[PDB]
């Protein structure tokens, strides 16, 4: 099992340090080199640097003095610090793997990626409300409901629905920064119109940045 | 320092179509090009390196070649589950430059939304805010005119509309459009509806209830 | 279950060619260029089996031929040059004077062209050495086996120097008899 | 005397230390499945490290995978008699050459050295010089197999035709433990045991 796995705080204050930490396993950080390469949402990818297996470090000019790339062996980890960051760093932050001590050997399987944002503000946890079924979301032989994940900050939610057991017809959406400055989305899911009231639907929104977790029952409405 | 030109910036194709991608180089980059996809919520999944050679683990349809001075990803039948976004990388010295990327999106048969309005929950009301919710379900194609109408009447900046990325199996997406009033403004009306206008709709489609 | 190729490449501006045959990995024979004969990867295997190495020599007469239509087909357009990579292993677990073979394995390269010397306490060892020859993968680039039979000391170190132009310096893969494990 | 026939090369369609280098590489492979029942024969054109023309058995004419091969595929699929011999080669080439040298490869067995050495807690079950590549390797702790702490190298090809593994156990040995290690292999006729005698 290659993986990659980033790991940090997700939300930074500006002109701080960010410090990012890719535990990897599968293979050895003493014959594999490792990048970091950042995705800010929506826009195209940008190469931090590396840090090769024999020690050697490269970054990029641009972030040249900020970036410090280090790397703990015995641990099978390797640690990432910005220095001085600015609402342009972030981004979705990525290692990823390559073979020796040079350029020209290709980056090879590449790991989730942490989420960080960059604001001054406070963490929030999110305001979970079911969102009914009823004759106005039932279109004949199908009916419709959801949970509303609301005035949340940071990113990111997750929400699964019966635990994983519903994955058919779920839909989760992304989220829309509102006016007031937090996030919100929903998940809906389609189920068949029989079986209201004879099968439980409970959503699961976890909200790790602020330590959150809620399960909601959505039950059946009228009006 | 090294430029890479993606082209084109967004297609659309059938399953079963032969797509083609291109990535110019304003250096040489001595054959050290990597293509790779992303599909959303996910990684970049390694496709193609040294502008020719196929990952472990990369269907036998993708491959890639060299038009000339331009390099190419070429998928041969097309698949529903390969809407994603493809990016062209040069490793041939420092620094490693991406391309712009390209959006590649799966065409279907035009199929018309499933409205379904949900009303603001208790929860929310006797917290001092309500939220309606208006939800097109599996539609093609993404342009949708989702409009609210409060006692017959247009609102406008009071709504806000999310859609999801295409399916992976039927290649359809949702919307999720949002209206939210305080409870003293969502008190004051009656009947709350959202129209929806789409291409797969002969007629717009208004889903109502009344508070 | 069982996989058997008949591999045929040609090099050029090198004017290398090779011929051979692989069972599910392994090299069965290859036809050497020079002295237009078979050599079986065992020798147990000639003593078993047979095949004419003229004909072969011949499909690569044909390969040449071919590789100059490509040539031109292609305009002109280079293979990209790359890097190999270089492990060294032990046959056995090595105890001290009993004798052992270290094997120098190199991976997932192209061109098959490369150059790789043993280095004893950074001495070269040109003789009593062996080597397999470019095996072909399955992603199409190469692979190849150096061997070096030798007798497990305190103090001696050795060294594998491989030259690929994948690479801008010669890579060089050290190993001693303490710390003998690198593999995780 | 048992003679290895060849699969002769296509002519194509037409149309020193810092230089260029061009390669074109051919592999003619036979696909065994069941012994000599399903075979499966592939005749593969590469250009460097890319395939451009393609013969496959099970769709019985030559195809382009790439642009460059279109020219020389209509050429090869011009010339049925030269289609025959490709289609007949799943029996008069790959069925010929598995029939001389089934003895040696197919049924080549080679007898494992097993060897269980502490390491820099961990244990090490080396396993080497073997033939075929088909082995399985379990740790015994007391006399119960661990599927908690077993990391293995993988089969790992010498060159020699024979392989070797290091199946590793990270465990906490106190005061006496027996530790034991087994093989399964196909040159064994019953499974093979190595215990660590702490
Ligand atoms: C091997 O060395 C020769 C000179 O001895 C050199 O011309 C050649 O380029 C080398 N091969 C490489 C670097 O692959
Ligand atoms: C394999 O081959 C044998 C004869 O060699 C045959 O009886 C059998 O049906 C084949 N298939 C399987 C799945 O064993």
């Amino acid at each position: 099992q290659v993986q990659l796995q980033e790991s940090g705080p997700g939300l930074v204050k500006p002109s701080e340090t960010l410090s990012l930490t890719c535990t990897v396993s599968g293979f050895s950080l003493t014959s594999y080199g490792v990048h970091w390469i950042r995705q800010p949402p929506g826009k195209g990818l940008e190469w931090i640097g590396v840090i090769w297996a024999g020690g050697s470090i490269n970054y990029n000019s641009a972030l040249m003095s900020r970036v410090t790339i280090s790397k703990d062996t015995s641990k099978n980890q390797v640690s990432l610090k910005l220095s001085s960051v600015t609402a342009a760093d972030t981004a979705v932050y990525y290692c990823a793997r390559a073979y020796g001590d040079y350029v020209h050997y290709a980056m090879d399987y590449w790991g989730q990626g942490t989420l960080v944002t960059v604001s001054s503000a406070s963490t929030k946890g999110p305001s979970v409300f079911p969102l009914a079924p009823s004759s106005k979301s039932t279109s004949g032989g199908t009916a419709a409901l959801g949970c509303l994940v609301k005035d949340y900050f940071p990113e990111p939610v997750t929400v699964s629905w019966n635990s994983g057991a519903l994955t058919s017809g779920v839909h989760t959406f992304p989220a829309v920064l509102q006016s007031s400055g937090l996030y919100s989305l929903s998940s809906v899911v389609t189920v068949p119109s029989s079986s209201l009231g004879t099968q439980t639907y409970i959503c699961n929104v976890n909200h790790k940045p602020s330590n959150t977790k809620v399960d909601k029952k959505v039950e059946p409405k009228s009006c | 320092d090294i430029q890479m030109t993606q082209s084109p910036s967004s297609l659309s194709a059938s399953v079963g179509d032969r797509v083609t991608i291109t990535c110019r180089a304003s250096q040489e980059i001595s054959g050290y090009l990597t293509w790779l996809q992303q599909k959303p919520g996910k990684a970049p999944k390694l496709l193609i390196y040294a502008a020719s050679t196929l990952d472990s683990g990369v269907p036998k349809r993708f491959s890639g070649s060299r038009s000339g001075t331009d390099f190419t990803l070429t998928i041969s039948s097309l698949q529903p589950e390969d809407f994603a976004t493809y990016y062209c990388l040069q490793y041939t010295n420092y620094p490693l430059t991406f391309g712009q990327g390209t959006k590649l999106e799966i065409k279907r048969t035009v199929a018309a939304p499933s409205v379904f309005i949900f009303p603001p929950s208790d929860e929310q009301l006797k917290s001092g805010t309500a939220s309606v919710v208006c939800l097109l379900n599996n539609f093609y194609p993404r342009e949708a005119k989702v409009q609210w109408k409060v006692d017959n009447a247009l609102q406008s900046g009071n709504s806000q509309e999310s859609v999801t990325e295409q399916d992976s199996k039927d290649s359809t997406y949702s919307l999720s459009s949002t209206l939210t009033l305080s409870k003293a403004d969502y008190e004051k009306h009656k009947v709350y509806a959202c129209e929806v206008t789409h291409q797969g709709l002969s007629s717009p489609v208004t889903k109502s209830f009344n508070r | 279950e069982h996989v058997i190729i008949q591999a045929e490449f040609y090099l050029n501006p090198d004017q290398s060619g090779e011929f051979m045959f692989d069972f599910d990995g392994d090299e069965i024979f290859h036809v050497d260029m020079a002295k237009k004969e078979t050599v079986w990867r065992l020798e147990e295997f000639g003593r078993f089996a047979s095949f004419e190495a003229q004909g072969a020599l011949a499909n690569i007469a044909v390969d040449k031929a071919n590789l100059e239509i490509m040539t031109k087909r292609s305009n002109y357009t280079p293979i990209t040059n790359v890097p190999p990579e270089v492990t060294v292993l032990t046959n056995s677990p090595v105890e001290l004077r009993e004798p052992n073979v270290l094997i120098c394995f190199i991976d997932k390269f192209t061109p098959p062209v490369v150059n790789v010397t043993w280095l004893r306490n950074g001495k070269p060892v040109t003789t009593g050495v062996s080597e397999t020859v470019f095996l072909p993968r399955e992603d199409h680039l190469f692979r190849k086996f150096h061997y070096l039979p030798f007798l497990p000391s305190t103090e001696d170190v050795y060294d594998c120097r491989v030259e690929h132009w994948g690479l801008d310096e010669p890579l060089l893969k050290h190993w001693e008899f303490d710390t003998s494990g690198e593999n995780l | 005397a048992p003679k290895y026939v060849k699969q002769n090369t296509l002519k194509l369609a037409t149309s020193g230390d810092t230089r260029p280098r061009f390669l074109e590489q051919v592999k003619h492979e036979c696909h065994f499945f069941n012994g000599t029942e399903r075979v499966r024969f592939l005749d593969r054109y590469f250009y460097h490290q890319e395939e451009y023309v393609r013969f496959d058995s099970d769709v019985g004419e030559y195809r382009a995978v790439t642009e460059l091969g279109r020219p020389d595929a209509e050429y090869w699929n011009s010339q049925k008699d030269l289609l025959e011999q490709k289609r007949a080669a799943v029996d008069t080439y790959c069925r010929h050459n598995y029939g001389v040298g089934e003895s040696f490869t197919v049924q080549r067995r080679v007898y494992p050295e097993v060897t269980v050495y502490p390491a820099k807690n961990l244990l090490v079950c080396s396993v080497n010089g073997f033939y075929p590549g088909s082995i399985e390797v379990r740790w015994f702790r007391n006399g119960q197999e661990e599927k908690t702490g077993v990391v293995s190298t993988g089969l790992i090809q010498n060159g020699d035709w024979t392989f070797q593994t290091l199946v590793m156990l990270e465990t906490v040995p106190r005061s006496g433990e027996v530790y034991t290690c087994q093989v399964e292999h196909p040159s064994l006729t019953s499974p093979l045991t190595v215990e660590w005698r702490a």
